[PDB]
């Protein structure tokens, strides 16, 4: 098989019957004049959540909704490795982005799940579900190029491969490729782990690629908004001969519609090597190369 | 099979913690 | 002072009013071979408790006395540097051996502690065993069980870490004294350091019911340390030679046994020469129990 999917497990707990965690740190990990914020939380699962690098595990937030029934679950993607930030295996970590925006009518909507997280407190309990999904779990090849394209939370399975990669040491997986990070956010006061990927370049400086997309901040030569995908074209002929390779893996996540901005650079990219990009991303995800997880 | 660890912190390449369980903000 | 002490804190945290931390993890880490255990627990301080290598911090164990009061504090070293394992100085760790003599009440009480639950903290306490201050100094530290808690303290600061105010260039030399290899507590964290600083620093275990000298008699750490008679002795003549020494009471008989003879050899007498050191704030000694 081409990603790491040795025994497997999902769905070991569900909605019915949560497994009741408790938060052991809860930090929010982003400047106070970023446009939203972001927390990094550790909770204690005693080891019973089997998850791995790249699943995701859900959430009951407290209370009932507006017809009397438990809050249906949210699924967070998996910010930690599959041992913890603790290197215990006693863990989960998740990256929550709280949910405040307000609507044309000026009222403010407040997400239930998300505020509900980020509130948590040492402590606390929290009802968890899962693991949950195979979508993006790593290759298997220890030699692979992992091209890594996230948005904001869309960090965490990113950050949690990046731990198993460059941190951990493993009988059977020893990384020698190559990752290349592309993260992008709004501003410099949004950029989450950067201090952690920082350290990730000092251990292995030929094996780790990294790049932000600021895009309220940065700009290319010609003055364009550095979105995620205008990084990427700073790099068009490195990206595009490594994207030919059967031995690259790319990997996508975060807020939805970070997917049409990609696709606009990658249509270029392929249409000077005489290639219809679109033809080309259904090869690439049926070969196992092109994993995306997007939601709004 | 490899011995037991007698190290809490065997699972990372430099025997300690890789980084903050609580990250530093921007 | 030739210690650490600048701005040193003790007692910010009273047993009236202790500092309420929480477990973050709790592993043994013992084999399942050893006779015993011992376990290493993390605890969140929020970075409340300013400590530094060489102290300890007091556990108000839960529960009641026998009149129904709370437990007396039990102190125990640190074992971690003061940034933590972590290295964002806000968490505290300890070594914690289960004592059954009638079970311990706090060493039990700790190394049956869960992530999550809360933990009564005192202090930080102690200047006895700070660190020297001279960076290029030796430091000889002779432990035996759980004695082996500051000195994990003080190599993380040495070898594990890095400070713009402390780059440590001298010679620092462990002896561990232990029962069994199951036993030999951070073994794999001493042996990292030994290949990351193979010039400063030096390693040597003693394990009793395993290992014998030439003689054929039990490896203790005297017995180990006697090894290196003339090595030692040396060290011990110059003044930037720092001694220290943590565990069970008791292991300074055998010691003091095997430095007569060194000191012997130069027409010195060990006992005083000893006092003479213990003065100069260069044989620092914590043992208990
Ligand atoms: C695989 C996956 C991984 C995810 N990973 C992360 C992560 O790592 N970090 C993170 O912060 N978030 C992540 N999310 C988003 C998370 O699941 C929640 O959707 C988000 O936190 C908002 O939740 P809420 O309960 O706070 O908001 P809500 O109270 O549920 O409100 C969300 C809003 O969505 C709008 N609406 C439109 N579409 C839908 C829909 N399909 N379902 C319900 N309402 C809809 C409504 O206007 C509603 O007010 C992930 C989602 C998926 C599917
Ligand atoms: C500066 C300092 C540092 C310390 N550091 C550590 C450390 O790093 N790790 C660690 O595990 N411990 C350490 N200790 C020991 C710790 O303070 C406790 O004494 C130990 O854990 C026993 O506690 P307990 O509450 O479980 O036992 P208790 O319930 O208090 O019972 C132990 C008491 O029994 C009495 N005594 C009677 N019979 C016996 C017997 N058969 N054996 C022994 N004593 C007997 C003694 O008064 C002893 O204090 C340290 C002590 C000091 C003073």
């Amino acid at each position: 098989s081409k990603k790491q999917d040795e025994n497997i497990v999902v769905n070991k707990f569900k909605p019915k019957e949560p497994y009741v965690g408790r938060c052991l740190l809860n930090t929010k990990i982003t400047g106070d004049d970023a446009p939203g914020e972001t927390w990094h939380m550790v909770f204690s699962t005693e080891g019973e959540v089997p998850y791995r690098e790249g699943q995701s595990i859900g959430i009951v937030p407290d209370g009932i909704d507006k017809n009397g029934k438990p809050h249906k679950l949210r699924l967070y993607s998996i910010a930690s490795s599959a041992i913890g930030d603790f290197g215990d295996s006693k863990t989960v970590s998740l990256c929550v982005k709280r949910l405040v925006y307000t609507n044309d009518a000026g009222e403010v909507v407040k997400g239930v799940c998300s505020n509900f997280l980020c509130d948590l407190k040492p402590g606390s309990e929290v009802k968890i579900t899962g693991p949950v999904g195979k979508e993006m779990l790593m290759p298997k090849d220890p030699n692979a190029t992992v091209i890594m394209l996230g948005t904001g939370t869309g960090i965490a399975p990113f950050r949690s491969f990046l731990w198993k990669m460059f941190f951990e040491k493993h009988e059977d997986y020893q990384f020698n490729g190559l990752a290349w990070l592309f993260l992008g956010v709004p501003t410099s006061s949004s950029l989450l782990y950067k201090e952690e990927f920082e350290k990730m370049k000092e251990k292995a400086p030929e094996n780790f690629r990294l790049d932000f997309a600021v895009s309220r901040e940065q700009v290319n030569d010609k003055g364009e908004k550095m979105y995620i995908q205008t990084r990427m074209a700073q790099y068009a002929e490195e990206l595009w001969e490594l994207l030919k390779k059967d031995n690259t893996f790319v990997y996508m996540c975060g807020l939805k519609g970070m997917e049409k901005g990609i696709d606009d650079i990658m249509v270029s990219l392929a249409a000077k090597d005489g290639i219809d990009w679109i033809e080309y991303k259904r090869t690439l995800k049926k070969a196992e190369q092109w994993n995306v997880e997007v939601y709004l | 099979k490899t011995e037991q660890p007698l190290s809490p912190y065997t699972a990372y390449d430099d025997l300690k913690p890789p980084s903050s369980p609580s990250p530093t903000k921007p």
